[PDB]
Order: structure tokens, then C-alpha cells, then sequence
């Protein structure tokens, strides 16, 4: 101008953005890194190190696994008739009662999870010609020996093991699932003093399905007392559809069966406490905060949860660019 | 920016400015001033505000899925289960980092476009009363108080009132 | 006013806008827009892709060849409909892996039959059940051939049957399950049955089962049914002892594009190439909320059932 | 709209126009009059026209996939055929989403631009006879009849021959 | 582009200038020439020069995978591991599409935004010595050699010492 | 108007580079647009052999992985191997005893993630048995011979002692046991080897098992057999036991093959392995790495391109082409 006291009748009129001190980095198409007044995190890195109970209904299976406190052991006879939302496994839990295995066990770990019920009704199986309620040492439940409260060892009456053959029809609106097993001895003098026959069967049978296993007599490993073993299986009879049970030896029969329905629950490994509080996603690292589009702190989730990526950290800004006087 | 106003012809923002994002800064006779412009501030935070509603809903509530963790070695069936998790990972990996990329880079074209669109939205009101000097300023060629500041900001500056006053200033 | 002249600069717009979506705004109206999510027409269409109706049938039951399902032999499609209300009306039967069967029989799209000289010799051919009535009157699955002893004598069949062709064949044979030991050692004589049926590449040997299952059609024995498959140049082999529900022939396997789908909608004439089991649907749009099971050249499932593109500028109408 | 055109320096659209998306409106000593600017309007049509096709492709044909629903309960197999489809689904639920209104932004955007262009074009052809009004709006300040607005808008208008009449009216 | 400056308002590029990507021609006693910008074109090559790596990952290592090409038929559990593939090919096949797509969107618009602003920059400087011819040229009315040329090139050009001169040649 | 630009005037033009020769990509405005330059972003050519000299590949010729496991005659120089990918060619065939493998794939998966073919021996006690039952069909060198991992074991007298013993895992690693059963043509075939009508092996370990039942009947001729053989393997992790028990038919185990989790494949092709430079493999060669996507396979082993449907994507790498006149 220059005029050190700028004029009366003239004047000036700026104009420009805002700005703060501190800002920080994000990414575009266009820039490696580029600052912004503000920007947010859209990856939920940090978990609450605890499982919250407040908003779903979950259980802790403590020391017993989903098909345990299912099948009915000793020591898991305080979870009968429960149902929840969020079944929760131990890495601790464990099996103290006869050993077992269960082929093809993830299926039906994820159908009784699934359900998200253990809502038992016993039934009246008449079983003509043998022995009921068989115990044994390597499951104990009190001051004696027992089994899996929801099974039945039947074992000989007598110097006679005949062909057992009962019906069981579904007059229900639902589906029921029996759960039945088989024997497995050690020796063959086992098989022929408990069940008379030299070799056992178990034909289980509806309308449209069947299933028949033999047993195999045969040394296992030693565990708690018995080198022999016990196979479980399952059959979910449909309603109208109607139950069978044909067996000359070696049969664990079912006592009763399990209420299906289409749940929208699950099952979850963590070793993480459950504490009283409010949040509507759970991990195995505990639950999260649901507020964040995305998170890394695992995969596996159960409820309103934000969707797993590789990335620890995206920058969403929330203003423009920043450019310090 | 692609319109090239901040951080362009705009040397720098202002740390002043604490009522708004846009606004003015005047020196005329009654002494120097500041005014946030609402309208153009507004309009960049609406836009702004939660803009990841508009592809990704809240949150999807989900229950019972897939073993997504092993202790035995199983071979196929596992091998599938494995692989349709890192698939499912991957995209939603890919997804994210395309989403923020694309959304921080219109968060800035709208930004910039705001700072250029009241830029001529003023150039317009002032007609030859005014010329741009560089900077992001003009400089008003006739007295000015606050009251046709005012007339400017909220859009009810007339310049036929003033030409004859502001022409003449201009050439001489 | 002579002196000068004013010319001003504009845009069209409409009365009735529609509104739409975009990065920056939730709703904003535009001149004109269009609908990008696909509406059934309530029925499939049998112009484009040729439509079989199962009517009262299963694609089992007219592989197996149930009485009800004579209809189907020697039938070839491109989509298979079931309808819910099918049914089986012959013996009671299982098959392990049944799904599998489904969609090998049903990705090959055709039930192309060829009866093959198999010898039996010394024992009954072609038995037959109440179960499973043909014209009011005992019969069996028309595919299958159902044997048993002849005089007091079961012997162990052993037969063989090359591949001098140049495609893969499809065997269907089973195994009868029997209620108890007397129609064991009445039927077949010996007291326990067995069934091998291989290959040079694979083998399958099954037991019989002695036991009770429920009251189905007057019987409570059971049949189950297994395939088996012989490449060119490969030769099949069935030894067997007893229980043999044996095969009559091949049926003709080839890698085709076609499918099965499950559906209770009516069939006619028009012209659309997606379908689904609500009916034929319009793919002119690139998305659909109809159904996830589809067949032909169809728009991607998606779980909105909106989305509008907008095809002109914003409206701005005048006060 | 991000130059300012659409709902921005312009007051409103025009109800009254049918024959074009963009054009001009005037008066001058033979009345008023109205028309219609073809070159603009095209570009914005070329640009929209079919504009999914240079991302979704052709639909093609899909034959034999896998089950997606289940009477029975089978437990580990159908929970993963489930999760499949149910993952296939969001992923392209989520696509749609993203793709409507990002070709949606572009097509506001496109058309703002197109406005923004069309006002610069006559602008520059003016050159220092007109002046800028607001509204969109150009005050010629020479005498400017039917015929030689006609020549703004082919792009023809030489300002040369009306510099020493528009200059005395301006100042 | 949007702007309408490439391919708009200037009418083609020069295939004559291979120094840089943006760049001036002028006329004055002194003759004709032709020099290159230098800010403009870095700030358009750091934009595209490896523009992916801003979306995609350092492509990582893939070992023991699924199985994808079967010799016999199998049924359910091969329909699913063939399904589980083709709804992941046809996934990234659109990511794929619609990256391209975006980004080479992108390269038109960024390239043709330089273009302006090198335009609105100059024109900014000139102030009132100067008019837009069209074809995004400018008339400078006043004496201007290549010392004063110059001067706008790198940006120190002061348009108040040959205003008085300018505007008498401009108006009379 | 005057044609002599005035000494008080100046011209001063604004302009963008061009080319003669542009090339065509496509944006969201248009289908084909002239840009400067453009870079393409497809790898749809490979080199047409696979490289060596990266990771470890290890070509298998006429041997299957799983002939090579388990100690077929023409594959004993793949003994004691280890490799990063293992390839498969067309032209393999077996050339020992006929068998069968239930989910064969399974297997061949475990020991290619494995990578390593790592024997080692261990004392097992058959007592009142014959070892090392060779067949016809099994030619080592110019005589009779079997799989070198697998002990076929037969009567010794008139006699097949009920077999039983023990293996526990004091190690720190997994051991992969591969066993099998063999399957007779015939009853009389069946008591002539193994004295015991119902043949029978269970192989358990503490929490699992698998029991086989023999199958019986004439099969086409193999190498002049019309017996079979099938195979199973068992798992055993570390603190684990194992556990052998059979009355007839048992192909055992003499040792057990190292487990890892390694990073290791698998590979079917017909395409020369050579010396060259690469992080990429399929089917069709060495691929090169350099552009994010390729069209050449979409099995892919190492640091590989993600394989799309197109063939070519054109990424523009420079402005809007305008050329002069
Ligand atoms: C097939 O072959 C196998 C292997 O030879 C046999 O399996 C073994 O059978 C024997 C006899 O039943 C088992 O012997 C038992 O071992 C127990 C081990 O339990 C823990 O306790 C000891 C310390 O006491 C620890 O050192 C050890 O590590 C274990 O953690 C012992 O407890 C038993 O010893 C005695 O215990 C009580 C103490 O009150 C005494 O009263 C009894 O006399 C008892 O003998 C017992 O010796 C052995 O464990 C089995 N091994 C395996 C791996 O299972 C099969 O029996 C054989 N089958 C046939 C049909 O021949
Ligand atoms: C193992 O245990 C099971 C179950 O106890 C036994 O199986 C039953 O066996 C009996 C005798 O063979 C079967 O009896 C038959 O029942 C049929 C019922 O089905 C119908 O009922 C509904 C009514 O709700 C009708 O709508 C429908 O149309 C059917 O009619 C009857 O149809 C049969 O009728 C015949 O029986 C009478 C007997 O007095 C005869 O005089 C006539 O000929 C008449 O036609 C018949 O009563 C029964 O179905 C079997 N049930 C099941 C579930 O299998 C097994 O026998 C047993 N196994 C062994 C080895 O003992
Ligand atoms: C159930 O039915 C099946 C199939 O019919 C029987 O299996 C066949 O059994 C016979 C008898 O053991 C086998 O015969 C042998 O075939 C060998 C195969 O080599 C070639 O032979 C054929 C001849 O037509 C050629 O065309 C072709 O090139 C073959 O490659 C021959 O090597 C044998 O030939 C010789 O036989 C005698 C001994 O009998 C020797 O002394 C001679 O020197 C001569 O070399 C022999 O003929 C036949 O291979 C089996 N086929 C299949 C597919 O398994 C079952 O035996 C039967 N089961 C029961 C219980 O009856
Ligand atoms: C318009 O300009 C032309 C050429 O541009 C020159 O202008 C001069 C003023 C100066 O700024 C120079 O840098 C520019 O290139 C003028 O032509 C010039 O005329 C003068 C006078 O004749 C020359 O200067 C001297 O003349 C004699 C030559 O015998 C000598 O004493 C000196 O060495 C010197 O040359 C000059 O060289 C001319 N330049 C050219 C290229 O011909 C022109 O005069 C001017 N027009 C008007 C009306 O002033
Ligand atoms: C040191 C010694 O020699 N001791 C034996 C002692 O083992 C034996 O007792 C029986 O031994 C048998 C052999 O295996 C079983 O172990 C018996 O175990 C029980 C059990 O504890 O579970 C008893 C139980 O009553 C049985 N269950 C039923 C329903 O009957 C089971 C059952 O037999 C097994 O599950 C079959 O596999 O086993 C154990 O009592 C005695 C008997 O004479 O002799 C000592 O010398
Ligand atoms: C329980 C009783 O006393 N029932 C009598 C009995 O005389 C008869 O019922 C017969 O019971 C047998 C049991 O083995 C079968 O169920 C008979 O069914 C038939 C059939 O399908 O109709 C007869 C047929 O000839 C048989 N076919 C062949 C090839 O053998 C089949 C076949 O054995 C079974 O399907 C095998 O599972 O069974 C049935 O007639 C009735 C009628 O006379 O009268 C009762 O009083
Ligand atoms: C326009 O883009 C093209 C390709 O998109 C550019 O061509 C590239 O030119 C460079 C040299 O500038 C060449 O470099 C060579 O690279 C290969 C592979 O890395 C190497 O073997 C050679 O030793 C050399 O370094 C290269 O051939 C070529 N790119 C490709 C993929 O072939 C061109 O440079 C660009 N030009 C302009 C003006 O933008
Ligand atoms: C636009 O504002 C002007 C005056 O400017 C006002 O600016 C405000 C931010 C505030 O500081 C206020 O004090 C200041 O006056 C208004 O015009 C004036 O209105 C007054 C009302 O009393 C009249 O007395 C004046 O004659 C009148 N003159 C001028 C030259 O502006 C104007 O009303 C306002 N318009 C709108 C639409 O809000
Ligand atoms: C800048 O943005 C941050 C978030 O990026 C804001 O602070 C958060 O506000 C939310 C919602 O009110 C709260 O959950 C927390 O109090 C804040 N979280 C975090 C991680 O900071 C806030 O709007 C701005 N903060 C500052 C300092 O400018
Ligand atoms: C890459 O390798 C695959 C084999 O894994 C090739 O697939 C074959 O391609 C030929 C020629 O196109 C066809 O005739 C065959 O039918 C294909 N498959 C099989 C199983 O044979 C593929 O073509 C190869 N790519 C090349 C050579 O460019
Ligand atoms: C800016 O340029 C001024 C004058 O122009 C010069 O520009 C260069 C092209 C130079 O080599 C000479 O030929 C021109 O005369 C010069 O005075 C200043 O030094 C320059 N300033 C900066 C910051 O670049
Ligand atoms: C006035 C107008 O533009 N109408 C359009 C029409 O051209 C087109 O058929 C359709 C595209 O979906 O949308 C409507
Ligand atoms: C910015 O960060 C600095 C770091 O030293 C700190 O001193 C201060 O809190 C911040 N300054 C402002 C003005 O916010
Ligand atoms: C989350 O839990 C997993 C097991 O599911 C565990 O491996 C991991 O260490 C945990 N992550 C933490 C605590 O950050
Ligand atoms: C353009 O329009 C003007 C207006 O009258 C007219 O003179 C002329 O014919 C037109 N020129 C061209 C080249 O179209
Ligand atoms: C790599 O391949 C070459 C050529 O086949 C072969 O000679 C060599 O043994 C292989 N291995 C190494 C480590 O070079
Ligand atoms: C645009 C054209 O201009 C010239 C004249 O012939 C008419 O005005 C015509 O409309």
C-alpha cells in the first residue's frame, strides 16, 4: 500500500477455514499420509477382559463340557434342565465318569448348543428279560457306583439275554432327540457272562432312518479303572414319526428324550470370569465394546458383534485437513 | 485439494476460529472482527456425521457359526473349514481398508469444495466493488462498517449502493 | 430496455422428484431414478430351460423305479422340480449318503437306462412285495432286481460285467435287511449275508442287519441302496453269499448342467430365463430379494429389497 | 452438489424447459425468449446412460450350486453349507450397498459439474461485455438481439465488436 | 473432466513438451517460448505413482490351500468345496473391477483439477493486468520480457508496479 | 486488431503434455477413454517351467505322495525326504499291493502340510506271530516283497494269538501312525491266514478309537490279487498312549512318520521344474509376482497374485490424452 494506518474508506475481508495445534494422520486415494483436524478409530482393538451377563442369558460349564452335563455325569447333575444363550466350555473341564467316546461329536456338540436347552422328560421303555440300572466304579456319584443319569445300562436277568424290541411314537409338535449308547468289553469272557450272547447288536430305527453297530472286544488303555469303552450316538425321531429299539446284547438304553427347537443360541471356548455388566457382544477374550464397525480381537464372536479384520487400526476422519499458522 | 483452496490459495487455517469451521476475518473503519459462516460449517458436518451408516449398518447381530479353532488334525472337512474363515477375513479385510480410503477421500473434496464454494459466493455479492488480492481476501474499495459487513455475511449486500464510490477508488 | 440484455443460465426439473441415496447425503431428490432390486411372476417357466414336474415323486424314487414313477423312465431335464407333497409308495428304504445320489443324478440330467444281461444262476429272480404294488397286484422296484433261494439252495453268486464303452456307468444295487432269523434262513438259507461289489479301483462289502424296524406299507424289513460307478475300460464284479438286491443294468452318467430344486408352484408357458421356488423371475435388474436358491441366468441375492440408482440431476423445483 | 451450481448460486430449476437438461433463458429488445444446450446435455447422458455395466457385468448363467435349506438337523456339514451362503450374502449385500451410492454420488456430482462448465463456457465468451448478476444470470450491457444471442450459444459471440459499447455502459 | 479445463476450455495438450506435464507458452519483444511447471506435475505423479499400494497388501504368502480340481464325482462334499471357490473368484473379480474403475476415475479428475488450479493460480496473480482470452490463454497488457515472465513462473510476480500501466491500456 | 503484437502486450498460454501414441482404459464416466500411458494389472502369461531355487520343490515322477509314504518299491529313493512343495504327475502309478484308503484325501492332506516324509523305527513285540508277509504283486527288485513301513502279520502253527501292546509318546511332537487291515477273497482264504472266522482290529488311544471289521468276497485281479488292503492312521500327541489289539488280519505299523506344522504342499502338474527366479507357483510354471492380479490358475502356492475371471485390467498411470491437430 503500504500506509501504516490503513484507510477509512476503504476495507478488507478475509476468509479461510478453522484449525487446531495437534491433529493427526489418516490415509486417502490420493495421500500416503495427510493430517486432519480430527479423525476416529473404526477398529476395536481393546477387549473388557470379561464376559458380560446382563444383556444375554449365559451359563458357565465350569468343569463339565456341553455333552457331559448332557449325558449326565456325577458331577454335573446341577446343570439338569437348563437353557441359556451362551454355553461356555474350560480349557480345565474334564471326564470322571465311564470313558466314552462319540464319533462324529462336533455335530452333536453344535446341535444341542444350537437348540440352547438340556430340557429332559424321561419315558416309560418297558424292557422285557433284563436288568436295569447298571453301575459302575469309574463313575461315582455320592456313596456308591453309578452312571450317566440319563442313560441305562441294561445288562443280563439271569442265564438269558433275549432279543428286546419296544415302540416309542411321537405324538408330539416337535422334534425329540434320544440319546442311546453301546458297550464295548475288554475280554470275551466279559461279553459272554454280562450280555450271554458272543456278539451284541443295537438296531435303532425309525420310518425313514436306521442305525446298527456291532460291538468290538478288545483291550483300550486302562482309564479309571477300565480298559473297556462306551460309544454314544443319537436319533432325532420327527413328530408323527415313531421310535424302535432292537437289541440282543450290549445295549445302553436311552431313558428319555430332549425338547429340539430352532434356538439362537451357541457354545464357546473361553477362560476368561463372567462379571456383572451390559454388552451384547462376547468373545473368547471377553466382550466388546459394539459401538466400532470393525475389531481385531478375534474371530470367533456370538451376538450383535463388529465383523473381524486383519488390521489393527483405521482412521476414519471426522474433518478436514489441517494446516497450522 | 482438487478445487485448490485449502492448502492452496489459502495459505493456512486459523487456530482462532473456535465457533465454526468457516468464517471471516475484517478490518474496515469501527476496527478489525471475526464472524463463523453457519450455513457452510453446517452443511460440512452434516455430510460428515456418521457417513459409514450410508454402507455399513449398525452392527449384524449373529449367533451359532462354524469352529473356527482346532485341537485335533482332521484333514479335509477341517482344511474347508479353515480356508471359507480366511476367505470370509480377507474381503472384509479388503472391504474396510478400500471403505476408509474412498470415505477419507471425499471427506477432504467436500471439505475444500465448501471453502471454495463461499469464496465465490462472496465474489458474486461484490460484483467490481472488490477484487481479489491473493490470500483468500478482497479488498473492498469503498468504507465499509459493520453493518454492510453484516449485508455480506447474510447475503443482503447491495453493490449498486456503493459502485459509484467503488470504481472510482479502483482507478486512479 | 434497448441498451442491454439479460441472459440467464438454468437446469430442467420436475414436479414429482424421487429420492435416492449418496456418500454424502441419507435422502435427496432427484429427477428421475430406477429400482436395481428384482417380484415373482408365481409360476416357472418351461420355454427357456426345459422344466420336469415330479409331481408325486422323488428323483430316488424315479431313479429306483417306485410303481407311481413309471412315468419318469427315460427322462432328461435341465431343472428337476420336487414338490413337498412327494412320496415314496413301494419298500421301505434308506440309503447312506442320499443327498450325495441326488446331486450326482441330478447335475448328470437324465435317467437313461440300459438293461444288462446278468446271469444268476440258482436262484429266484424278480421278488416281489405288498409294499410296493404294481396295477393292484405284488411287485418291486423296476430297476432293482430283488433275488432268493431256488429249491433249498442259495449258492454263492459271482458275476462280472466290463465297461467296453466310453463313459462312466452307474450301478444302483442294494442290500435286503430282513425282520428276523426265520425269512434269513427261509429266504436266503444261510444264517448271515454278505455282498461285495467292486471294482479294479474301489470296493464296497456290506452285512445284513436281523432286526425289527417300524410298521411301513405291511413290511418291517428294510432295503438299502448303494452305487457304484465303472470308468471305461473298468470291469464291475458282485460276489455274494445272500441278502443281494441286485441291479438289472447301468444308467448313463455325464457331466451336464443340470439341477434339482424344491418347489410348490404351478408350471406353464412364458418367457423369462432365472427361476427360482417362488417361480420365474425378471433379470433385467442386477439384484433380487426373491429367493437364494436359484437356477438359469439369474440376479445376485442380496438381502435388501431396494435400491435406487438415480438417472438425472438433482430436482430442485420452483416456488 | 459440490461446485455450487445445482441448488447453489442458481436459485431454482426450470419446469417450463422439456427439450434439454440445460439451457438458457433471456431478454433483449425483441422480448423474451428461451432454449436449449445440447452439447451439455449429451455429455451428461453418455455419462449416466447403462453406467452399471462398466462394473456389474452381463448376468451369467449359474447352474448346479449346493443346498441352502434343510428340513433335517445334521449337525457340522450344514452348519458350514449354511455359513457359506450366509457369508456370500452379506459380502454382496454389502457391495450393492456401497456401489448404488457411490455411483449415485457420481451421477450428482457429474451432472453439478456439467452446470458449473456451461455457465464458464459463456463466461469466457463475454469475455468483458457482462457481468456476472448472480442467479446464473448475465447482464449484457450492448444491444444483444435474438441473433446474437444465437451466437453465444453455438459459440460464435466475438466480443471485439461490441467492446467500446458494453466499456461506455459499464463505467 | 469436471472441472472442463482438459479436453474444456483449453482445447489439446502439447506433444512438444516432454519435460513435464503441466507448463507455459508465451509471446513478447523477446520472442516465443516454452517452459514446464515442476509443482504442479510432482504433486500429479505422487498422487498416481503406485496409487494401489494405498488399498492392497504387500501380497502375502498362501501355502497349504483347498483342493480344486477333482477327477471323480463325489457330491456334497466336493459341490461345496467347488462352490465355496467360485463364490470367492467371482467376489474378487468384482473388487477387482470396481478398483480400476475408481482409481482411473480418479486420475482423470486429479489430472484435470492440476490443470485448473495452475489456471486460477496465474490468474490470481495477474489481478487487472491481464484478461482471459478463452482457450486458457491470457493477455497481458503491458510490457512484460522474459525477466518478467519469469516472475510469474516461480511466483513472484507484483502486478502493482505495471498496474497504472496495464489499465490505461486496457480502457483507452 | 492490429497484426504486430504490441511492445506494451504480452501473451501467455496455460497447457497440459500429450502424446501421439495413447492408449485406452475405462473409468466410471466411460467405457474407453484416451489416456497418456496406462499399466496393465493382470499376470496372464507364465514362464512355462517351475523354479527351485526359492522354496524347496520336490518332483515326484512316478510316484503319489502316498506311495511314496508308504514304501513302494519304485519309490524308496523318496525315503527320509522333505520338501516346501511336492509335485504330483499324471503318469504315477502304484506298483505294490492293491488298497484302499477311506478318505484317502485326508491323509494326503496331513502329510503335504507336513512336509516331511521323516521315519523312525520302534520295537514292537508280536509275539506267536509270523512278520514280514510279502506278496506277488509287490516285486522289490526281482522277488516278493511288501511296503517297507507296513508288517503284514500272519498264524504262526495253527494259531493267531489275540495281539496286543503298547506304544506311549514321551517325545515332544506328534507321531503319525499308518496301519491297515487286509481283506480276503474268500472264508477259506480268511482261516487259512488267520485262523479266527471274524476277523477284528482296534487301534485306541485314551479319548479316541477305531474298530474295523474285515470285508470278504472276489475282487477283479490287481498284479494277480484279489485281496485288498486298508489303510487308517492314528494321531498321537504328546502324553498320549497307543494301544493295538487284534485277533487276524492286522497290517501293522513298524514306526511312526514326524507331524509339523509347517507351511508345506501339495501340487498335481506335467510342467518341467529348472533353475530360475521366483515366489509364485501353479499348475502352469513360475508366475511372476509383480502385478496384484493374475489369470494363469487358481491353485497357487507362495506369494501369488489373487486370480480373477478378466484377463486384462488397464490402470491409467497418466492424464486424459488429447493429441494436436
Ligand atoms: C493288554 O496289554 C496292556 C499293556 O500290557 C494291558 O494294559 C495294562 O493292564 C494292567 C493290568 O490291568 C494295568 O496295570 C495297572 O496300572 C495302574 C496304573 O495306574 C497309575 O498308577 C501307578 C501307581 O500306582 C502309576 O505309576 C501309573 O503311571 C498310573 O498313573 C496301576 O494303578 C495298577 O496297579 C495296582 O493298583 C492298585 C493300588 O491300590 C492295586 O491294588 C492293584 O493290584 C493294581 O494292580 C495296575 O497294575 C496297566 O495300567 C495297563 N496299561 C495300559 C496302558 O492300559 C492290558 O491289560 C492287556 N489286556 C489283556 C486282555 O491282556
Ligand atoms: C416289535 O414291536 C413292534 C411294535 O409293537 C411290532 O410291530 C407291530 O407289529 C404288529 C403285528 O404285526 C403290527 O400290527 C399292525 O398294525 C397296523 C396299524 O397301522 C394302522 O393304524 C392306523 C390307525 O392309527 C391306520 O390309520 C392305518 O391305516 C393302519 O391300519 C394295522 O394296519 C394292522 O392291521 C392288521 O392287524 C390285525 C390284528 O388284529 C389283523 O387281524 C388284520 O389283518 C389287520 O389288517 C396290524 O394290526 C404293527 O403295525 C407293528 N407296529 C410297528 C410300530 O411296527 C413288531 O411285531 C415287534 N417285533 C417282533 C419281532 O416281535
Ligand atoms: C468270480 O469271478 C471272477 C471273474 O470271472 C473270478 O476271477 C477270475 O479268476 C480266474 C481264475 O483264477 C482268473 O483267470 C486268470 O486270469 C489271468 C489274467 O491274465 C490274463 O488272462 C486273460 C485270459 O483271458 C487275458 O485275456 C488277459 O491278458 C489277462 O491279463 C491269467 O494270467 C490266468 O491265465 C492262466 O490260468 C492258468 C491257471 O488257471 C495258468 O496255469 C495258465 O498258465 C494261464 O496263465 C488265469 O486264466 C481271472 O483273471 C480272474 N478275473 C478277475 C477279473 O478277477 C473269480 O475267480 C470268481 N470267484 C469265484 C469264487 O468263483
Ligand atoms: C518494440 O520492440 C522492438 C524489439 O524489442 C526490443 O525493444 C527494445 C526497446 C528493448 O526492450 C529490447 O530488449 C527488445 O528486444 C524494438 O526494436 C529495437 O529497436 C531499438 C532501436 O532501434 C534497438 O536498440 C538499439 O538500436 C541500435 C541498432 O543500430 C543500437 O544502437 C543498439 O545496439 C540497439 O540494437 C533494438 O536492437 C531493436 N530490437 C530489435 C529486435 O530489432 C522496437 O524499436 C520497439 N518499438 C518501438 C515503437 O519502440
Ligand atoms: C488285582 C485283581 O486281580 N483284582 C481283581 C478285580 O479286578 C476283579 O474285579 C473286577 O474286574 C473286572 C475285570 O476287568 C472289572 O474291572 C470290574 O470292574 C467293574 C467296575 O468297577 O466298573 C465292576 C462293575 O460291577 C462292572 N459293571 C457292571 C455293570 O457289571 C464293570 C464291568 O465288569 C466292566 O465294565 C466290563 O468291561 O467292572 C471289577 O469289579 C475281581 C473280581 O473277581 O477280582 C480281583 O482279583
Ligand atoms: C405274524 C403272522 O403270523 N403273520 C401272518 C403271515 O402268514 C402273513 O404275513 C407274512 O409275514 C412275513 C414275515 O416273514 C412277511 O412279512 C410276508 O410279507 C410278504 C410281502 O411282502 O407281502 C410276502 C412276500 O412273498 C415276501 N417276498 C419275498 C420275496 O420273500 C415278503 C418278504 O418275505 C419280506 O418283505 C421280507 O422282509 O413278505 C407276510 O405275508 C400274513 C399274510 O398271509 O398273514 C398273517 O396272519
Ligand atoms: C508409461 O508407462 C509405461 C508402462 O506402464 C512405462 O514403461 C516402462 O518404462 C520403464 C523405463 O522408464 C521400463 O523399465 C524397465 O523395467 C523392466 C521391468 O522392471 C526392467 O526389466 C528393465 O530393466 C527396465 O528397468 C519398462 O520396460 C516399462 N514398463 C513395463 C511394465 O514394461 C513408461 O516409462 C511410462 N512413460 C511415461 C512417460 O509415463
Ligand atoms: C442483514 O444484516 C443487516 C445489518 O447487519 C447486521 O449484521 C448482524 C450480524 C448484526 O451484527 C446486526 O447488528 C447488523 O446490523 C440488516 O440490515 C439493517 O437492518 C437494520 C435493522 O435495524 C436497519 O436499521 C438497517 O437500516 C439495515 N441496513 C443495512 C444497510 O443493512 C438486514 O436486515 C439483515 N438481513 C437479514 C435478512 O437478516
Ligand atoms: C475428536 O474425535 C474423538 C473420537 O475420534 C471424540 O472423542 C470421543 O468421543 C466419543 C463420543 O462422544 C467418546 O466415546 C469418547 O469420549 C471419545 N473417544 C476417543 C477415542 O477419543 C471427540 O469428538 C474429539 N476429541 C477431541 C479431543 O477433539
Ligand atoms: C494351466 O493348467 C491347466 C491344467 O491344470 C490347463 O487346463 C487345461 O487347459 C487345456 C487347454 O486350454 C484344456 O484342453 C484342458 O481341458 C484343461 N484342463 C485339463 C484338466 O486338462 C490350462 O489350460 C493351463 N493354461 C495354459 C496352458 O495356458
Ligand atoms: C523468480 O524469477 C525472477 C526473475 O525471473 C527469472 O526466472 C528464472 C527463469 C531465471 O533463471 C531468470 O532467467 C529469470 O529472469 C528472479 O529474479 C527470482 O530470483 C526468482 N525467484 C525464485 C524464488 O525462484
Ligand atoms: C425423463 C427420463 O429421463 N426418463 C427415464 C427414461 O429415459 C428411462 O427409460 C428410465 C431409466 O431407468 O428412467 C426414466
Ligand atoms: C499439543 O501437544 C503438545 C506436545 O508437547 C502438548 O504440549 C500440548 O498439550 C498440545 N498443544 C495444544 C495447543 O493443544
Ligand atoms: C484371545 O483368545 C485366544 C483364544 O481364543 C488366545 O489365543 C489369545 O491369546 C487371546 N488374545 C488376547 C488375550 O489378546
Ligand atoms: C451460429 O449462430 C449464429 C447466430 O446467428 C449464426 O450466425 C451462425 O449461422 C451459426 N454459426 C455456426 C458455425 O453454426
Ligand atoms: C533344482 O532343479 C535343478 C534342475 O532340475 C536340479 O538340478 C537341482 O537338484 C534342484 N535343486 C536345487 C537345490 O538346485
Ligand atoms: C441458433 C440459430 O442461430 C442462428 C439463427 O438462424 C437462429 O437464431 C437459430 O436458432
Amino acid at each position: 500500500s503500504q500506509n501504516p494506518i490503513s484507510n477509512n474508506n476503504t476495507a478488507t475481508l478475509c476468509l479461510g477455514h478453522h484449525a487446531v495445534a495437534n491433529g493427526t494422520l489418516v490415509k486417502t486415494i490420493s495421500d500416503d499420509q495427510i493430517e486432519v483436524t480430527n479423525a476416529t478409530e473404526l477398529v476395536q482393538s481393546i477387549s473388557m477382559g470379561k464376559i458380560c451377563n446382563n444383556s444375554y442369558r449365559i451359563l458357565d460349564g465350569r468343569n463339565c463340557t456341553l455333552i457331559d452335563a448332557m449325558l449326565g455325569d456325577p458331577h454335573c447333575d446341577v446343570f439338569q434342565y437348563e437353557n441359556w444363550d451362551l454355553f461356555i466350555e474350560r480349557s480345565s473341564a474334564f471326564s470322571n465318569c465311564y470313558p466314552y467316546d462319540i464319533p462324529d461329536y462336533a455335530s452333536l456338540r453344535s446341535i444341542v448348543a444350537s437348540s440352547g436347552t438340556l430340557e429332559f422328560t424321561a419315558e416309560g421303555f418297558t424292557w422285557t428279560g433284563v436288568t436295569q440300572n447298571g453301575r459302575s466304579g469309574a463313575c461315582k456319584r455320592g456313596s456308591a457306583d453309578s452312571f450317566f443319569s440319563r442313560l441305562n445300562w441294561l445288562t443280563k436277568s439271569g442265564n438269558s439275554y433275549p432279543t428286546l424290541n419296544v415302540t416309542m411314537p411321537n405324538n408330539k409338535n416337535f422334534d425329540k432327540l434320544y440319546i442311546w449308547g453301546i458297550h464295548h468289553p475288554s475280554s470275551n469272557q466279559e461279553q459272554t457272562k454280562l450280555y450271554i450272547q458272543e456278539s451284541g447288536r443295537v438296531t435303532v430305527s425309525t420310518k425313514r432312518s436306521q442305525q446298527t453297530i456291532i460291538p468290538n472286544i478288545g483291550s483300550r488303555p486302562w482309564v479309571r479303572g477300565q480298559s473297556g469303552r462306551i460309544s454314544i450316538y443319537w436319533t432325532i425321531v420327527k413328530p408323527g414319526d415313531i421310535l424302535m429299539i432292537n437289541s440282543n446284547g450290549n445295549l445302553v438304553a436311552p431313558r428319555g428324550y430332549f425338547k429340539l427347537k430352532t434356538g439362537k443360541s451357541s457354545v464357546m471356548r473361553s477362560d476368561v470370569p463372567i462379571d456383572i455388566c451390559v454388552s451384547e457382544c462376547i468373545t473368547p477374550n471377553g466382550s466388546i465394546s459394539n459401538e466400532k464397525p470393525f475389531q481385531n480381537v478375534n474371530k470367533v464372536t456370538y451376538g450383535k458383534c463388529p465383523k473381524y479384520i486383519r488390521q489393527n487400526t483405521l482412521k476414519l476422519a471426522t474433518g478436514m485437513r489441517n494446516v497450522p499458522e | 485439494g482438487i478445487f485448490g483452496a485449502i492448502a492452496g490459495f489459502i495459505e493456512n487455517g486459523w487456530e482462532g476460529m473456535v465457533d465454526g469451521w468457516y468464517g471471516f476475518r475484517y478490518q474496515n473503519s469501527e476496527g478489525t472482527g471475526q464472524a463463523a459462516d453457519l450455513k457452510s460449517t453446517q452443511t460440512a458436518i452434516d455430510q460428515i456425521n456418521e457417513k459409514l451408516n450410508r454402507v455399513i449398518e449398525r452392527t449384524n447381530e449373529k449367533f451359532h457359526q462354524i469352529e473356527k479353532e482346532f485341537s485335533e488334525v482332521e484333514g479335509r472337512i477341517q482344511d474347508l473349514e479353515k480356508y471359507v474363515e480366511d476367505t470370509k477375513i480377507d474381503l472384509w479385510s479388503y472391504n474396510a481398508e478400500l471403505l476408509v480410503a474412498l470415505e477419507n477421500q471425499h471427506t477432504i473434496d467436500l471439505t475444500d469444495a465448501e471453502m471454495n464454494k463461499l469464496f465465490e459466493k462472496t465474489r458474486r455479492q461484490l460484483r467490481e466493488n472488490a477484487e481479489d488480492m491473493g490470500g483468500g481476501c478482497f479488498k473492498i474499495y469503498h468504507k465499509c462498517d459493520n453493518a454492510c459487513i453484516g449485508s455480506i455475511r447474510n447475503g443482503t449486500y447491495d453493490h449498486y449502493i456503493y459502485r459509484d464510490e467503488a470504481l472510482n477508488n479502483r482507478f486512479q
